[PDB]
RNA sequence: ACGAGACUCUGGCAUGCUAACUAGUUACGCGACCGGUCGGCGUAACUUCUUAGAGGGACAAGUGGCGUU
């Protein structure tokens, strides 16, 4: 898969058994139309980059 | 003009990774002469980012026993092992810790899978706060143990195990325990 | 009326201007009393990047420095503050040799006789004081005292017959001379308590300001008010331009500088921050006074800082 | 509050059948500068003056006493 | 937490219900007048209350407030209220009025008004919500 | 003559007696580098080059530092030795020196002249620390 | 109305105050070289470190974001 970072925009939630993971809606800095939802893992600011080597998942929503 | 002890140098260090630069301080005003400073880093939240790395690094060196609560003779340890480093490549230490916690930092892997459920994992990305935790975390245990029943003394394994997550080289225990952290994350998809 | 203009923007406190004194000595001497728990001084530089540098730090009191006030020269200063202490301070070596103490509830304002011979203090202890500044007992009179707090007292600057007035939050205007100590003159009618009472240097004119929104004056010569005057909102300070017939109040976030002729407004010199926000509350303007020059105001305000201004014209 | 506007009495009665306990707890009512209360009203009341009926004027004048 | 307790939130209301007029925007103002208009045993709580109050006023100052009501304010609030437009909006020159209406009136004796305009009729009964 | 400026951490307490000189600091009969832990020395060395020797050219201040442990014992004879050459200046020569070696000091640490608050918590029975609780069986 | 909170004692800041040869900071007779170590003393700058006495101080008080706005 392509690398391509993404950017955190906005803190959705927790979710998981302990309440671990983190839904936070990331967009990729190439087109700014797309903002996809990852659930990420440890303590998550706002505004920070997760790097992606892996984007054809998405997080538990809706 | 400030440098890290008495002769490492802060401008000669670069990230050149932007996933993990707010996270890792050591070229802004976040420079000292003595890696013991205490703080009121983790009594906070948006306040224990600011510690410098080798600060945090310095923190996390003791543990298990009496060896806790000796931040001294991790200065000491830390001095020691940094010289061995600058010594053994003849490159700035800073930027070689710099590049070892780029390589060793875990990218992504498994947690409880999105909504609900524990029967097994599901991968999901890993700060880059939690990354550097845990990067810290490997490069202590295995230095660590591989101080363990070894002839060799401290301020070795430390020193050796640094150079190799610098590197990549395999008997480094935090870039190996890296990619098994991302071998998970491929296998829990 | 002359246009007025601004001198750029300074860093010169970060808290609360509460009172400001600009002595009739020097044109680059001036004392502020702020919320910094401290007392500080300015010397005018007039150059782009700063203006007023401290010096000097003048830590003396516990509470905030309530009130500081020169009388006609460089050399001492008098300050009160929130815990009823009087202080004396000499800019010479940021010292004092003497502390006054007669109130046990809170000081808001005083006032220094040109003569330095009365020193006569606003308190919340619902009691006017009248002492001097050497510590020498002197005959005073409780009877017809303020029956709620007593905001601010000032002096009368020439050589005449001493005079007080008296403000209170009982919505009162009380007259006092020295040689009677006692009540020459009541004046009543304010719908809201009274913040700040001023009196002129010509000796025959006052004025009152505070929450009942009317900047309307009084002539101490025989008491009755004169000039009609309201306001757009709450009164906190007042003066006169020593040179002029002008009555100098701020409204808040704006001032009120009438023309000569016949104190009828020309144009109000609005300030505001410029920001895409109007949710941000304007800063309230506590105290102002006039330079030595007469054409520079210096300002307290609520956003910690000094809005100098000057005349351009054009 | 307890330990200055209750006064507590514990004391062991006499019975037939066996020894009966008595607990009497009074709560001492609260008067200013009196002898049968605390002079420190209880910290979590507050007490408020009614404020003065003063008509507002309306004209300014000029009073002689 | 910092939520406030029904004993600091009641005092604060009483404050400012009964002395509206010393109050003022400031804190430090607030703590002093609470201070002498009130008995107010521990200085915590006195904080407690002034803070309560300045943040009354500053929800007096975005307009009106649910959970207090003053009547030396409220004659204002009927003063600002007497707005009369210039021109009711009442009295239009045209007013479009069904045809069933209009018989309505005619029934009415009031067939020769001059303002009234008939309008057309839908063509279709179609109203109601499409049941399910 | 003091500035009478004190400081501390932890139990430790740390005042700077002041004249005027030309920049000689001593520390309980010891110069200022002089100090044992020689690692804690970048410590105890943190203020004179962090705004440079000559400002410590014209001031004699000695630090007389009471207190327990000896990391505790620093962090009070540095941060005293900057509050008094903070108050020093502040009170004799000017502010403008004064607000650009507080604003220098600052930013290098915020806790260079403000005392840290924090103090050993006292130790509740059923535990032998503060948090710790005596272990039990099910 | 009780409980919670409020309350009290504590932990932290006042160079503001009442002041202390049962505490020190200031008072100097080897000035040991022609500006210095002291609790090796070379036998009246007063409360700043110490001492808890009375007041003060913090209240989500200001800014921004979210929120029945």
């Amino acid at each position: 898969q392509p690398i391509k970072l993404a950017r955190v925009t906005k803190v959705l939630g927790r979710t998981g058994s302990q309440g671990q993971c983190t839904q936070v809606r990331v967009e990729f800095m190439d087109d700014t139309s797309r903002s996809i939802i990852r659930n990420v893992k440890g303590p998550v600011r706002e505004g920070d980059v997760l790097t992606l080597l892996e984007s054809e998942r998405e997080a538990r929503r809706l | 003009d400030i440098k890290l002890f008495g002769k490492w140098s802060t401008d000669d260090v670069q990230i050149n990774d932007i996933s993990l630069q707010d996270y890792i301080a050591v070229k802004e005003k976040y420079a000292k002469y003595l890696p013991h400073s205490a703080g009121r880093y983790a009594a906070k939240r948006f306040r224990k980012a600011q510690c410098p790395i080798v600060e945090r690094l310095t923190n996390s060196m003791m543990m298990h026993g009496r060896n806790n609560g000796k931040k001294l003779m991790t200065v000491r340890i830390v001095k020691h092992a940094f010289e061995i480093i600058h010594l053994l490549t003849g490159e700035n230490p800073l930027q070689v810790l710099v590049n070892a916690i780029i390589n060793s930092g875990p990218r992504e892997d498994s947690t409880r899978i999105g909504r609900a459920g524990t029967v097994r994992r599901q991968a999901v990305d890993v700060s880059p706060l939690r990354r550097v935790n845990q990067a810290i975390w490997l490069l202590c245990t295995g230095a660590r143990e591989a101080a363990f029943r070894n002839i060799k003394t401290i301020a070795e394994c430390l020193a050796d195990e640094l150079i190799n997550a610098a590197k990549g080289s395999s008997n480094s225990y935090a870039i190996k325990k890296k990619d098994e952290l991302e071998r998970v994350a491929k296998s829990n998809r | 009326t002359e246009q007025m203009t601004l001198r750029g923007t300074l860093k010169g406190h970060n808290g609360w201007v509460t009172q400001i004194a600009t002595t009739p000595q020097f044109p680059d001497m001036i004392l502020s009393a702020s919320r910094d728990k401290t007392i500080i001084m300015w010397k005018l530089t007039r150059d782009e990047t700063n203006y007023g540098i401290p010096q000097r730090a003048l830590r003396g009191h516990s509470h905030f420095v309530s009130d500081v006030v020169i009388s006609s020269d460089g050399q001492f200063a008098l300050s009160g503050s929130w815990d009823g202490t009087l202080r004396l301070w000499d800019l010479t070596t940021g010292t004092t040799t003497r502390r006054f103490v007669g109130h046990t509830k809170d000081v808001l304002s005083v006032a220094f006789s040109s003569d330095n011979r009365q020193i006569v203090s606003g308190s919340r202890d619902k009691t006017i004081k009248l002492w001097n500044t050497l510590g020498v007992c002197k005959y005073t009179v409780q009877d017809e005292s303020h029956s709620e707090w007593v905001s601010c007292v000032r002096f009368s600057p020439n050589s005449s017959n001493p005079i007080i007035v008296s403000c209170g939050w009982d919505k009162l205007v009380k007259v006092w001379n020295l040689a009677n100590c006692k009540l020459k003159t009541n004046h009543i009618g304010h719908t809201g308590y009274l913040n700040t009472v001023t009196v002129s240097p010509d000796g025959s004119l006052c004025a009152s300001g505070g929450k009942d929104g009317q900047a309307m004056l009084w002539d101490l010569n025989e008491g009755k008010h004169l000039y009609t005057l309201d306001g757009g909102d709450i009164i906190n300070a007042l003066c006169f331009s020593p040179n002029r017939y002008w009555l100098c109040a701020a409204t808040g976030p704006s001032i009120k500088i009438w023309d000569l002729e016949g104190k009828i407004i020309v144009d109000e010199l609005k300030q505001e921050v410029i920001s895409t926000s109007s949710k941000a509350e304007p800063p309230q303007c506590t105290s102002l006074a006039w330079s030595a020059d007469g054409q520079t105001l210096f300002a307290g305000y609520t956003d910690n800082l000094v809005r100098v201004w000057q005349v351009t014209i054009g | 509050p307890v330990n200055y506007y209750v006064d507590t009495a514990v004391r062991h009665v006499l019975l037939r059948q066996g020894v009966l306990g008595i607990k009497v707890k009074i709560m001492l009512p609260w008067d200013p500068t009196g002898k049968i209360g605390p002079k420190k009203p209880l910290p979590d009341h507050v007490s408020i003056v009614e404020p003065k009926d003063e008509i507002l004027p309306t004209t300014p004048i000029s009073e002689q006493k | 937490g910092r939520v406030r307790t029904k004993t600091v939130k009641k005092a604060a209301r009483v404050i400012i219900e009964k002395y509206y007029t010393r109050l003022g925007n400031d804190f430090h103002t607030n703590k002093r007048v609470c201070e002498e208009i009130a008995i107010i045993p521990s200085k915590k709580l006195r904080n407690k209350i002034a803070g309560y109050v300045t943040h009354l006023m500053k929800r007096i100052q975005r307009g009106p407030v649910r959970g207090i009501s003053i009547k030396l304010q409220e004659e204002e609030r009927e003063r600002r209220d007497n707005y009369v437009p210039e021109v009711s909006a009442l009295d239009q020159e045209i007013i479009e009025v069904d045809p069933d209406t209009k018989e309505m009136l005619k029934l009415l004796d009031f067939g020769s008004l001059s303002n009234l305009q008939v309008t057309q009729p839908t063509v279709g009964m179609n109203f109601k919500t499409p049941r399910g | 003559q003091s500035v009478q400026v004190f400081g501390r951490k932890k139990t430790a307490t740390a005042v700077a007696h002041c004249k005027r000189g030309n920049g000689l600091i001593k520390v309980n009969g010891r110069p200022l580098e002089m100090i044992e832990p020689r690692t804690l020395q970048y410590k105890l060395l943190e203020p004179v080059l962090l705004l440079g020797k000559e400002r410590f050219a014209g001031v004699d201040i000695r630090v007389r530092v009471k207190g327990g442990g000896h990391v505790a014992q620093i962090y009070a004879i540095r941060q005293s030795i900057s509050k008094a050459l903070v108050a020093y200046y502040q009170k004799y020569v000017d502010e403008a020196s004064k607000k650009e070696i507080k604003d220098i000091l600052i930013q290098y640490d915020r806790t260079l002249l403000v005392a840290d608050p924090r103090r050993c918590e006292s130790k509740k029975f059923g535990g032998p620390g503060a948090r710790a609780r005596y272990q039990k069986s099910y």
